[PDB]
């Protein structure tokens, strides 16, 4: 294969820049203390297990998906269902709220991303378009704007679409195994992608080719999320650890791993400033990791089943952690 | 195989100044995170 | 159903137990 | 406040209508039975036996590695497992897949029904020698009929030694690690969708009845 | 980087013996099951054997039971399958295959697709 | 009963003592004086003559023998023999309670109090856990389940039974510790229908739990409609169909000083018929679950069978029947083995279906890991 001279070159490229790491610098940084967060609300009313949720840009309306075939759009302030959409396929696996607020996308095991139109002049909600072309199960779709949606399927492929025509504009291929999650950058020109091969591939939207491939994990990667600066991203896996990678350095920086956690992270998201790193585990908890000293400084233990999704508002005022008990709490 | 060539020609940055980059951004936006520093219950809508 | 049979018997026992109490007033003073 | 009250009431007027629809949908979601039909290595089929709604969700448009999308099927009442007992060596792949479903972290509360298909083609498989049962399972050559359980009439003593050997081969997997509410229901079938839905309904009743007896701690 | 370097293999006369060494580097080796999956030429992938973390439930497929022994060393991060009394039907390429996740008792690694935690594969052959 | 008969007859048959004042001359002229001692009705007699005073039938201790003979002697000016008694007392004491019946007096009062301290420490230990059973099961997040809601109100339907009895034990003794005050007569009757409510509100609520579990297993899936308005209506409404027709028959036909004493058996079977039906139906439900649990244990398991088919058949009849002590005038030991079970039945339902179930043991350990 003649890739050995290319196998060693990046390995010494990571070693030549691995000087004075993040653990050595933040020895002088003061800690944050134990952070008491209590369940402010409890948005009960789902039937089956909540599998995904996404916050609005207005930080008031959150959409949630579950296996019963419903797509509720709650109001987080008043605990009121603004819409309840009857889905076609029951086994949905992700949901996304458009940054304009007009549309909501939800597609799962039926290999089809369905764009719903909540801004319909007629009150009844309806499917705007019905994307198709993927073969595997759909894992995570997110909205760029009201015209472009990039999704992640289980056939080792990410695809960038245009909604008005229903065509794959750009198909991102190069992964091995099922792609599990997705997270857009704040400039929305790049996005990282974690798959079931212990590698989180960073993609370019307007190109279709992997910019850099980061591999420091050792099991299936279940969730990913950018840093607010856009120069880094955390990554949760089934390894029961989180790893804060870096774009400009192309190596891992921290390793958020305690000794007692024998349970894979299913969801991970930063705070508004990125000082905290809220991660949703499989032991029914949400361990808040201080993302600069890698010491756990908080536990959100309200649920009695495993947390599926974990969203943080755009202004940093609340945290919603859905779970498999059909209950979606709103922490603070 | 083309993805492996285009990740080698892009430059790499030492993690000393890359960790101080994330240390500077987390302290320039520290007071505007209303989860790290707790907010009073008057200006908190989830009360 | 022996609970209702008990307190009907316990009250009827305590009823006539007051009858010797009450006849103590008549015979003595 | 009063200008904020009517918009709150209109939000309340939509919430009460939405809560009205969910109570009409909860009593039909909790009344239907979800299934799952996967083989040894159309997406939704709905049938009904004795006024009970069955939702046999059939996967098969997905890929082969199934460690991620089978976690969605933990709330399913029963996972229908159909094997190809005629085989190359599809039987060992069906056995190791059953070991991974039974000992899964999230599927250890979901029972599994078995449908040992390819039945009559196994009768000629033990005589031809293309894929012999002794070639992949040589312990069958010393294994005999386990008990005096009556087989189907019009059969040979060799072929009923074969298919009952496939039965307790799977019962060795299930009875070894019992922790949860899973129960293995083996059956001997030849073709699907002919009298087998009675065998699914009679066994899906026993998962619901054992679910309520577990709630009262009677079992 | 999860990589499973495999050694051994080659041409061995039938009835002889051979030893394979799965050199695993890139993970905590004492936390996962480890399997051996073989691929006969022109046939699909077939599961051969498996071993626990320290080794307590060792199983084999029935065609090679009693002839192959799988052993692991959690201090050297190396997995050994000892071949003995070879048959011509054992002519296959043999893949070391870790299980998907840690501290678990359920693996899904017989898949024909590019499983991510499976080695490159070494080839064993029989002669006349 | 006996007090109701004695108080009227002491005025009615004691009016004959006032009738003695009419026919008798003034007894100061060397005769024996007639005094108002409310027991002696001796007429005028010659001086120094022990007049044999006949016993009246007004005393209720003279049913087997309503006559006695004792001489009543007095002195010069009506000077009867009187010591510590301020009134002139005659010499007649053979008309009291019988010495053969004297063993029933001052000897069984500890035997009732041996049983009286048995169930009231069992009822207070029942509500000592049942009020905590609402704080554990109902007070926490497990409150919206239909199965939990029947178990929650069955706890409240034992608190309604337990707290009504311990009040009516203490209320009945405190009026028994010029006739009695009418402020306690009306309070006793509104606490007796409150106690008789909670008895029927107990047993008929066990009919709810028996009919909920039999319907839950008779179906083929989870139930669509919760039937909760039917079970609240058949459970709290059906005692009001019976204890209110019982009270209005008690109030006019056989009104006495307290509504605990049951004299006529005509309007007592109208308070037993909801209790007797809610055991006979809850036994036919009980034999169906045993017929079901013997089928789920003789198949499809690696059984240990004779243990778990009796370690849960012990866990049933505290939600089911105590009919085995009905077919076994009550023997003192018998009701001692029955009122022990009847009082402690409310405690055991709080032990099994609120503590020992692992649905809350995994929950209470999680809540204690934080606190």
């Amino acid at each position: 294969q003649e890739a050995e001279q290319l196998k060693n070159q990046i390995r010494d490229a990571r070693k030549a820049c691995a000087d004075a790491t993040l653990s050595q610098i933040t020895n002088n940084i003061d800690p944050v203390g134990r952070i008491q967060m209590r369940t402010r609300r409890t948005l009960r009313g789902h039937l089956a297990k909540i599998y995904a949720m996404h916050w609005g840009t207005d930080s008031r309306l959150l959409v949630s998906a579950s296996q019963d075939g419903k797509l509720i759009i709650w109001d987080s302030y008043t605990t009121n269902k603004v819409h309840a959409i009857p889905l076609r396929s029951s086994w949905v696996m992700t949901c996304a709220y458009a940054p304009s607020g007009n549309y909501v996308a939800c597609g799962g095991l039926d290999n089809i991303c369905s764009i719903y139109n909540l801004k319909t002049r007629e009150g009844n909600v309806r499917v705007s378009r019905e994307l198709a072309g993927h073969t595997g199960y759909l894992s995570c779709c997110r909205f760029l704007d009201d015209n472009q949606i990039v999704t992640s399927s289980g056939d080792t492929t990410c695809a960038l679409w245009d909604i008005e025509t229903g065509q794959q504009t750009t198909t991102f291929t190069g992964h091995t195994g099922d792609v599990m999650s997705l997270s857009l950058a704040p400039d929305t020109r790049l996005f990282v992608s974690g798959a079931c091969d212990a590698s989180a591939k960073l993609w370019d939207v307007r190109e279709g080719m992997c910019r850099q491939t980061f591999t420091g994990h050792e099991s299936d990667i279940n969730a990913i999320c950018f840093f607010p600066n856009g120069n880094a991203f955390a990554t949760g896996s089934d390894d029961a650890t989180c790893r804060l990678f870096d774009l400009r350095a192309d190596q891992e920086l921290m390793t958020y791993s305690h000794d007692n956690i024998i349970c894979g992270i299913t969801s991970v998201s930063f705070s508004k400033s990125g000082r905290l790193l809220l991660a949703g585990y499989d032991d029914f908890n949400c361990n808040v990791w201080d993302a600069l000293k890698a010491d756990r400084a908080g536990v959100l233990a309200g649920h009695d089943n495993r947390v599926s999704c974990l969203g943080v508002t755009d202004d940093g005022m609340a945290v919603a952690t859905g779970s498999w008990d059909s209950f979606l709490k709103i922490w603070n | 195989v083309e993805q492996l060539k285009m990740e080698a020609n892009i430059d790499r940055i030492k993690v000393s100044k890359a960790a101080a980059d994330l240390m500077a951004y987390c302290e320039a936006h520290a007071k505007e995170d209303p989860l790290l520093t707790p907010v009073p219950a008057s200006e908190n809508p989830f009360r | 159903h022996s609970q209702g049979t008990f307190t009907s018997d316990y009250s009827k026992y305590l009823d006539e137990q007051a009858a010797k109490e009450f006849i103590a007033w008549l015979m003595n003073t | 406040t009063e200008d904020q009250r009517n918009e709150e009431k209109a939000q309340r007027e939509a919430n009460k209508k939405i809560e009205k629809q969910l109570q009409k949908d909860k009593q039909v979601y909790r009344a239907t039975h979800r299934l799952l039909l996967l083989g040894a290595g159309i997406f939704e089929t709905k049938f009904q036996v004795d006024k009970v709604n069955f939702h046999m969700f059939d996967v098969g448009a997905q890929r082969d590695e199934r460690r991620k999308w089978i976690q969605c099927f933990n709330d399913v009442t029963a996972i229908i497992f159909v094997v190809a007992s005629s085989s190359t060596n599809r039987l060992q792949a069906a056995l190791k897949l059953f070991d991974s479903i039974w000992n899964n972290k999230w599927l250890r509360d979901t029972s599994v029904i078995l449908f040992l298909n390819k039945q009559d083609l196994l009768a000629e498989k033990v005589l031809a020698g293309k894929s012999k049962i002794e070639d992949y399972f040589p312990e069958f050559a010393r294994y005999t009929t386990p008990e005096d359980a009556t087989p189907e009439p019009g059969e040979d003593p060799r072929v009923t030694r074969a298919k009952y050997f496939i039965r307790d081969e799977f019962l060795r997997i299930s009875t070894a690690s019992g922790d949860g509410r899973h129960y293995c229901y083996p059956h001997f079938t030849c073709a699907v969708d002919t009298e087998n839905i009675r065998r699914v309904f009679n066994d899906c009743r026993d998962i619901i009845q054992r679910m309520h007896l577990r709630q009262y701690e009677l079992l | 980087q999860v990589q499973l370097q495999e050694s051994g293999g080659g041409l061995v006369q039938p009835g002889g013996s051979l030893r394979l060494s799965c050199a695993a580097s890139g993970f905590t080796f004492s936390n996962y099951k480890m399997n051996w999956v073989r691929q006969a030429p022109g046939k699909g992938l077939e599961w051969v054997s498996d071993i626990s973390q320290s080794g307590a439930s060792i199983s084999y497929t029935g065609s090679v039971k009693g002839r192959f022994t799988i052993s692991r060393d959690n201090a050297k991060n190396t997995l050994y399958l000892q071949m003995n009394s070879l048959k011509p039907e054992d002519t296959a390429v043999y893949y070391c295959a870790r299980c998907p996740a840690p501290f678990t008792r359920d693996c899904f690694d017989v898949t024909s697709t590019t499983y991510a935690y499976r080695g490159q594969g070494t080839q064993v052959t029989v002669s006349s | 009963q006996v007090m109701d008969f004695l108080f009227e007859k002491w005025k009615l048959y004691g009016d004959q003592c006032h009738h003695n004042l009419s026919l008798l001359p003034p007894p100061t002229e060397l005769v024996c004086n007639r005094t108002f001692d409310k027991y002696s009705c001796w007429p005028d007699t010659p001086a120094n003559t022990t007049a044999n005073i006949s016993c009246p039938w007004y005393l209720p201790w003279h049913h087997k023998v309503q006559h006695r003979f004792v001489f009543k002697r007095c002195g010069p000016d009506g000077q009867w023999v009187r010591g510590p008694r301020g009134q002139p007392w005659r010499d007649a004491s053979q008309c009291q309670m019988d010495g053969e019946e004297i063993e029933v007096q001052k000897e069984v009062a500890k035997m009732y109090s041996s049983f009286q301290v048995m169930y009231t420490v069992g009822y207070s230990l029942s509500l000592g856990a049942l009020l905590l059973a609402l704080a554990i099961l109902g007070g926490l997040s497990k409150l919206h389940c239909t199965r939990n809601a029947i178990h929650a109100n069955l706890f409240a339907s034992f608190v309604l039974k337990a707290s009504s009895v311990l009040v009516i034990d203490g209320l009945l003794r405190t009026r028994y510790s010029t006739w009695l005050s009418d402020g306690a007569v009306a309070g006793c009757r509104v606490a007796a229908v409150f106690m008789q409510y909670g008895i029927v509100a107990n047993y008929c609520w066990l009919l709810v739990e028996g009919l909920y579990l039999h319907n839950l297993l008779g179906l083929a899936t989870l139930p669509e409609r919760s039937f909760f308005s039917l079970y609240l209506g058949i459970g709290w409404g059906a005692p009001m169909l019976f204890v209110v027709p019982w009270a209005v028959v008690k109030c006019l036909f056989e009104n006495v000083q307290c509504w605990t004493s049951n004299d006529n058996m005509g309007f007592w079977w109208i308070l037993r018929f909801p209790v007797f039906l809610a055991i006979l139906i809850n036994f036919f439900i009980f034999v169906r679950i045993v017929q079901l649990l013997v089928a789920k244990l003789r198949a499809r398991q690696m059984h240990y069978k004779f243990r778990l088919a009796k370690s849960t058949l012990t866990l049933i009849p505290l939600l089911g029947v105590h009919e085995v002590v009905f077919a076994f005038t009550l023997r003192s030991a018998k009701l001692f083995f029955d009122l022990f079970l009847s009082s402690f039945q409310g405690l055991l339902v709080a032990v099994l279906y609120c503590f020992l179930n692992k649905e809350v043991q995994s929950e209470l350990r999680r809540r204690w890991h934080r606190w």
